[PDB]
C-alpha cells in the first residue's frame, strides 16, 4: 500500500550542454542563436532612400548616375554593388572618409555657389564621356571651365563662395589632368598651370599632371575630385589657371542616419532595427550566426553553428 | 546537485503530461495518477525568468566601419579586422558559457523542485509513512482515494491515522 | 533552492535581530527567542568575501574631447568604445544577477544546514512538524533550550522519557 | 512543547535582479555602479601644470598664450576646452599626433639651434597677430626670415641642427603663405622659392603657396607648421631662400605623464585616480556611469543607471 | 553549500587514497574501511568534463597589427595600445571570473555527492540504524562483515535483520 | 554496532580562489594560465620563409640582402630585426601598408616590365651602396636611369606597362633626390626635371628636390620610393625627364599567408599554431602570460601570474 513521486520525460529529448558535460539530454530546449535572417531589407517606420545604381559620391559632384539624388531627406540610406561614382576617368582623394560622411547623414541641400566667369571663358564645357539623357554632358554640380578662344592663355581668375549658413557646407571640386601636352595648351594655354584654394581652415595648391602619347597609356585624361567643409561664416577662395572643375554648388548635409550597404530588394511592409549585406534580422535571439557585419540595432555575431538552451528538465527515459 | 532526478528515482514517466512533477499511487482499489500544480508551476516560473532575460533588448546602435563594396585603407582594415575578431572570440565565448552556465542551473533547480515536493510529502505523512529509497513512501495504514487526495492536496491529517500506522511499523 | 526559505518556514521574523538565523522555543517556563551566531557568521563571510573580491588598468586618451579627430579614425574609435560597452555592460549584468541568485540559495543553505543539526540532535525525542518546528516529545526548560542552541544536548539522557510519549 | 527555527526579515525591504527573477525581495543590498564623482578635478600628490588658455601646440612654437609654458616638468598636464595655438593664420600637419606626445609626457626642455643668417637676410619680422606687451612679436621659438632689403632675391641660405643629445629631439619649422604675388615678391624676392629638409630619416621640400586678391577671401597669409623628430646624434638641415619660418629652439620631451582634458577646476585637496570632462571619479565600486570617455585607472563605464548586489537573505515578511 | 564536507563529518581521511568517498565500519569481526566506488565516479567524471570544456577552444587565426621592429604612426598605435589593453582588461576578468565561478561549483558539487551517498545509505538501513551528528550510523542489529559488504553493494535488505534491530532500538 | 560516512584528505593540499573565499583549500588543482613557452619557430607542417636579414620591403625592390627572397611561396613569412630593405638611403611611401600586404601574403612572383630606353639613356647605373661581388651594383628590380652622355638632357621618355594578367600587379619606383646642382647636373641636364606616373587608379607627379642632408652610408642623395596596384588589364605609364629609377620587374604578391615577427630561430620538426616574438605557444590551457602581441590561433592574454581551478574538493585535514 503505497505512494510514489516522479517527474515527467520524454519519447526523445534534446541534447544540450551543461558546465560538467556535453550531450546532456534534456525534455525540450530552444535556440539562443540566430541562424535564418530575412533576405530583403525592411524598412517600415523609416523614410528611406535607396540609392540604387547610384553612389553617394555622385551625389555630391551630381553624376548623371545621381540626378535623381542630388537632395533628401532620410532616415536611412541603401547602397548598391557596382553603384556608380564618375563619369569621367579619375578618383576622389580621401573618399572614403567622405561616403562615411555622406553615409551617416540624415539628408543633403543642395546651396548655389553662385560663381560668375569672365567672358574669356567657356563655362559650358561637356564630355561625351558623361551622356546625360542622350547627349554630350557634364557633372551637374561642377562646371568645365575652358578658353573661350582655343589655344590662348586661361585668365588669372578669382572665385569665392561665402557660407553664410549655421551648419558647415561640403564643397568640392576638381582639378583636371589633360592627356597630353598638346591638349592642355589648346583649353588652357602654354602658361603654367596653378590652381590654389584657401580658406581659413584649409590651404593647398594642385597643378594639372599632364599625359603623354596614346591615349590608351596609363597617363591619361582625368579629373579628380578634392574636397574640404566650410564652417559657418568662413569664405573659401579659388586660384585657377584653368584646370579647375569648379563648384556650381555645394552641399549640405542634414541630421544623422544609418547608412546601409546591401544588395537585398526594399521590403517596406516589413519593419526591423537590424540589417546586413543579404538582408535583415528580426528575432528574439541575442546571438545570430548570419554575419559579423551588421548595422543598426544588433544581435551579437557568434561563430557558433548552435547554442542550446535547456528549458526543461533531466530527461531520463526508461 | 539534489537526490531526486537521475538519482534515486530511477527515471521519468513519458506517461505524465499533466505537469512536470506528480504522485503515482497503489492502494486497494488500484492505481492513480496526478500531477503537483504548486511545484510544476515553481519551476516553470523560474524557466521564464530566464528566458524573460535572455531577450533582453537594449541595444546600442552600431554604424558600419568596413565598406562591403569598396577597398578600405590597408593598415586600418587591420586594426579593424583584428579588433573585430576580438570582440567575436568574446562573445563567442559569453555565449557558450551563459547556455553552458545557464543550463548547469537550470537541470539543478528543477532537481531541487522535484526534492522539495518529496521532503514535503515526507514530512506530511510523519510517522504514518517509511521511505524505500526509490521515491515512494510505503504507508502503513489503508488509504482510499479520498486519503490519496489528501496527501496531494496537503491537507493530510496525521495523528488521524497515528495509532493504527505506529502499531503495524512493529507488528 | 533550498526548502528552507520562502520554502517550508512560512516567512521571517522581523523581530529577530541578533543573527539572520535561530530559535524560538516553547516550554512550562514560557517562550523566547535566541538567535543564532555560528550560522548567522557562516553567511555574513560569505557576504563580505563577494564584496572583497567586487572592491579590488591605467588608460591614455584616444579621443580628443575639445577639437575634431580625423572622420574614418574616429568611426572606428566609436565603434570599439560601444562594443566595449556592450560587453562591460552585459558583464556587469550577469555578475550581480549571478551573484544574487548564489547570495539567496547560499542563505537558504545555511538555514537548512541549521535545521538539520538540530534534527540529528534531538535524535528521537522530537519530531518535524514540518513547517520548521520540531515538536519535542519530553519535558524541557530553559536550560534544555540552550542545551539544544549551545549543541551540548544528550539525547540518550531523555531518549526512553520521549520515545514512552511517542506511543502512547 | 516545541522547539521552532526561523530567519529573520525586514519591513522596507529592497529589490535586486537574479537569474530567474527581475523582481526579487531582499533584506540589505549594495550598489554597484558608482553615480556621482566628483566636478572638480583632484590633483592632490600630482605635479601637475594647468595649460590655461593655452595650447599644447603652442608650448613647442612659443605663442603668448604658452609664454608660462614652455619648459617645465609635470607627471599631469591639463588642457581646457579653446585653448589657443596658433596667433597667426595657419595649421600644423599631423596636428593629432603631435597634440598626444605632448600630453605624454612628463614635461619639455628647450634646447637652442644656434641657427644664423648672413647679412642680406632679416631674422626679426614680427606681426600684428602674434602679441607681447600688447605689440608686434613672433613665435618665441621661431624666426621669420625676410629679404631685410625689400624687393631683393632672398639669398639662397642652409642650416644645419645637430643632435648631440641622448635623448630625440623635437623640431618644428613653419612655412610661409604669402597673401599675394605682390607680398610674395616684396618678402623673398621674384626667384621661385624653395625649401629642402633633410635628416638621415626624414625628406621632404616645400613650397610657399601664394594665395590672390583681397585680404578678406580665405587665400590670405598663413603659416602651415611641420615637425619630425630629429634622432640622437643625427643632424638636420634647411635649405631654403625664402618662406621658411625657422626654428631657433627645439623640444626635448620628458618622461612620460599623464594627460588631461577637462574644464572641471583644480581641487588639490584630494586625490583621484580616474578623470573625465567633468572632473575627478572616486569610488570602490567596480564600475560607473559617469562618462563613456575617460583616462587613467577607471571603473568600466557600463549602460545602467543601477545594478544593485544583494547583500541579504531572501525577504519574506508576516502576514 | 550542501550540509556535509566543511560540515557534519569533522574532516577528511588522508588514511583513504583508495578513493574519494568511503565508508568506514566498527563491528565485533574489527573494524574495515573501504572507499565507494559509485559516488567517487560521478565526481571524477564531472570534473573532467569541466576540464574538456575549459581546453575546448578552437580559434580564430589573427594577424599582426603591432610592428614588433619599427613604429608606426602615434594616433593608430594609441588606438591600437587602447584596444589591446581593453581587450586583456576584459579577459582578464573574464578568467579570474570563470575560476572562481568553476571553483564554487567544483567544491560544492563533491560536497553534494558526499550527502548523497549519506541520505544513500540512509534510506536503505530505513529503520535499522539512526544518525548521530557525525556522518556516522549506529546499526542496531549485529552485523556480520559480509551484511556490511552488503550495504556498500547497495543490497542490504533490512527486512531481513528488521526484527532484531526494531527491539534494540527499543529496549 | 557502526558504520560511517567520509571523504578523503591530503597531508598538504593546494589553495584557490572563489566566489566567496580568497583563500579556500581544496586537494588537487591544476593551472589554467600558461607560463612557459617554446624559443623555437615551430614550423613543422608549414612551408615558410625565415626572411634572416632581409626586410619584407627588399623583396620587391631586390635590395642585395634580399636576393635569395625575390620569388617564392609560402604559407608563413618570418620577418627578423636586423632587417635590411634600404642600401641605398632612402624611405617608402606607406611604407606600414606595404610592409603589412607582403606580410599577409602566401608569395610573390615577378614580372618583367620589359621597359627599353634609348640610346641616349645608359639604364645601367651602379653604386657604392649596392654591393654584390665586392662591385658596384643596384637594387634588382630598379634600374638608375642617368644620361648615357653627360651633362646631356636626359631625353624626355615614356614607358608603359600593361597588366595582362589575371590578378593585381605591385609595382614600384623611386624618385631620385640628388646631394647638389654639381650632380642633379651631371646625371640628368640642366632642365627640368618632371616625373608624371599615370594609371587608372592612380596619377601624380614627383620633381627631384636637390638639397644636402647628412651623408648616410657615405652619400647625401636619397632615393625615395612609391608604389601602387595595377589592376588587371590596366596599363601604367611613366613621363619622366630624369630622376626615376624605374622597375625592370614587378611583382605580384600571392595568396594568403601569415607574417610572424620574431627573435625565435627556427625548428621545422616542432608543431605549432601560436607564435609570439619570444617563438610559440604549444598549450592546452585557455590563457597565457607569456606576450599581449601573439599571431595565429592564440589563448588570450591576461594580466595574472597564476590562476588555479580546482580539481578535488574542500581540504580538511586530521
Ligand atoms: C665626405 C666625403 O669624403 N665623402 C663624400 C663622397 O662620398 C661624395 O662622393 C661620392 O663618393 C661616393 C662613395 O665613394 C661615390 O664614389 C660617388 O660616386 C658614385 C657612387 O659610387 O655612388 C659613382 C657612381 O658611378 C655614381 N652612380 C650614378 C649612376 O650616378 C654615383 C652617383 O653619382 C651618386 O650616388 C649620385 O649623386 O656616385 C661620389 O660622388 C662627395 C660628393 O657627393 O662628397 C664627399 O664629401
Ligand atoms: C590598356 O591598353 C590596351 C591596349 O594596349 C587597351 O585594350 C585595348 O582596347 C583597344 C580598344 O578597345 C584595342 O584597340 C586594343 O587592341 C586593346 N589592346 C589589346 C592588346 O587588346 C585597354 O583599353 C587599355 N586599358 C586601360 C588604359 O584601361
Ligand atoms: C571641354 C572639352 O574641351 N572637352 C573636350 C574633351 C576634352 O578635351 C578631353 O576629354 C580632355 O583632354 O574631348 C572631347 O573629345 C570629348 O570628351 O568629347 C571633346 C570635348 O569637347
Ligand atoms: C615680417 C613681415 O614681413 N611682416 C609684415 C607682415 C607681412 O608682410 C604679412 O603678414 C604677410 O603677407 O605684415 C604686417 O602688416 C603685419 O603682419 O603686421 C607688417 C609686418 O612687418
Ligand atoms: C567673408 O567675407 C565677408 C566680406 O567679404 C566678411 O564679412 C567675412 O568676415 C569673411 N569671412 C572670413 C572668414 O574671412
Ligand atoms: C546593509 O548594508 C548596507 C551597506 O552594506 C548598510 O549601510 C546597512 O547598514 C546594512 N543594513 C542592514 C544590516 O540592513
Ligand atoms: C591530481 O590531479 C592529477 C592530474 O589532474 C591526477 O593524476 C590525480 O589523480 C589527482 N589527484 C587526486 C587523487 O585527486
Ligand atoms: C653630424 O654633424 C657633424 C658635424 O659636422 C658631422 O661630424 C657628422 O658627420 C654629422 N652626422 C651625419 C649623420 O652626417
Amino acid at each position: 500500500d503505497k505512494i510514489c513521486l516522479g517527474h515527467h520525460a520524454v519519447a526523445n529529448g534534446t541534447i544540450v550542454k551543461t558546465l560538467t558535460n556535453e550531450q546532456e539530454e534534456v525534455t525540450n530546449a530552444t535556440e539562443t542563436v540566430e541562424s535564418t535572417g530575412i533576405n530583403r531589407l525592411c524598412m517600415k517606420g523609416r523614410k528611406h532612400k535607396d540609392l540604387g545604381n547610384c553612389h553617394p559620391i555622385g551625389m555630391l559632384i551630381g553624376t548623371p548616375a545621381c540626378d535623381l539624388h542630388l537632395t533628401g531627406m532620410w532616415d536611412t540610406l541603401i547602397e548598391r554593388e557596382n553603384a556608380i561614382a564618375y563619369c569621367y576617368p579619375g578618383a576622389t582623394v580621401n573618399v572614403e572618409a567622405l561616403r562615411q560622411k555622406i553615409m551617416e547623414s540624415g539628408g543633403i541641400n543642395k546651396i548655389s555657389t553662385g560663381f560668375t566667369y569672365g567672358s574669356s571663358i567657356n563655362s559650358a564645357g561637356t564630355t561625351r564621356a558623361c551622356m546625360r539623357n542622350g547627349g554630350n554632358s557634364f557633372y551637374a554640380e561642377l562646371k568645365w571651365l575652358v578658353s573661350k578662344s582655343a589655344g590662348q592663355n586661361f585668365p588669372q581668375t578669382t572665385n569665392t563662395y561665402r557660407n553664410t549658413d549655421t551648419a558647415e557646407h561640403l564643397i568640392m571640386w576638381g582639378i583636371h589632368h589633360p592627356s597630353s601636352t598638346q591638349e592642355k595648351n589648346t583649353l588652357y594655354g602654354t602658361q603654367s598651370l596653378s590652381i590654389s584654394v584657401g580658406s581659413s581652415t584649409y590651404r593647398n595648391n594642385f597643378v594639372p599632371v599632364v599625359g603623354a602619347r596614346p591615349q590608351v597609356n596609363g597617363l591619361s585624361s582625368r579629373i579628380d575630385f578634392h574636397w574640404t567643409l566650410v564652417q559657418p561664416g568662413d569664405n573659401i577662395t579659388f586660384s585657377h589657371n584653368g584646370g579647375l572643375i569648379a563648384p556650381s554648388r555645394v552641399s549640405k548635409l542634414i541630421g544623422r542616419g544609418l547608412g546601409i550597404q546591401s544588395d537585398a530588394p526594399i521590403d517596406n511592409n516589413c519593419e526591423s532595427k537590424c540589417f546586413w549585406r543579404g538582408g535583415s534580422i528580426n528575432t528574439r535571439l541575442p546571438f545570430q550566426n548570419l554575419s559579423p557585419r551588421t548595422v543598426g540595432q544588433c544581435p551579437k555575431y557568434v561563430n557558433r553553428r548552435s547554442l542550446m538552451l535547456a528549458t526543461g528538465m533531466r530527461n531520463v527515459p526508461e | 546537485l539534489f537526490g531526486a532526478i537521475a538519482g534515486f528515482l530511477e527515471n521519468g514517466w513519458e506517461g505524465m503530461v499533466d505537469g512536470w512533477y506528480g504522485f503515482r499511487h497503489q492502494n486497494a482499489q488500484g492505481t492513480g495518477q496526478a500531477a503537483d500544480y504548486k511545484s510544476t508551476q515553481a519551476a516553470i516560473d523560474q524557466i521564464t525568468g530566464k528566458l524573460n532575460r535572455l531577450v533582453e533588448k537594449t541595444n546600442t546602435e552600431f554604424e558600419s566601419i568596413e565598406s562591403e563594396f569598396s577597398e578600405i585603407e590597408h593598415q586600418i582594415g587591420n586594426v579593424i579586422n583584428w579588433t573585430k575578431d576580438s570582440i567575436t572570440d568574446i562573445w563567442t565565448y559569453q555565449a557558450e558559457l551563459l547556455v553552458a552556465m545557464e543550463n548547469q542551473h537550470t537541470i539543478d533547480m528543477a532537481d531541487s523542485e522535484m526534492l522539495n515536493l518529496y521532503e514535503r510529502v515526507r514530512k506530511q505523512l510523519r510517522q504514518n509513512a517509511e521511505e524505500d529509497g526509490k521515491g515512494c513512501f510505503e504507508i502503513y495504514h489503508a488509504c482510499d482515494d479520498s486519503c490519496m487526495e489528501s496527501i496531494r492536496n496537503n491537507t493530510y491529517d496525521h495523528s488521524q491515522y497515528r495509532e493504527e500506522a505506529l502499531l503495524n511499523r512493529l507488528n
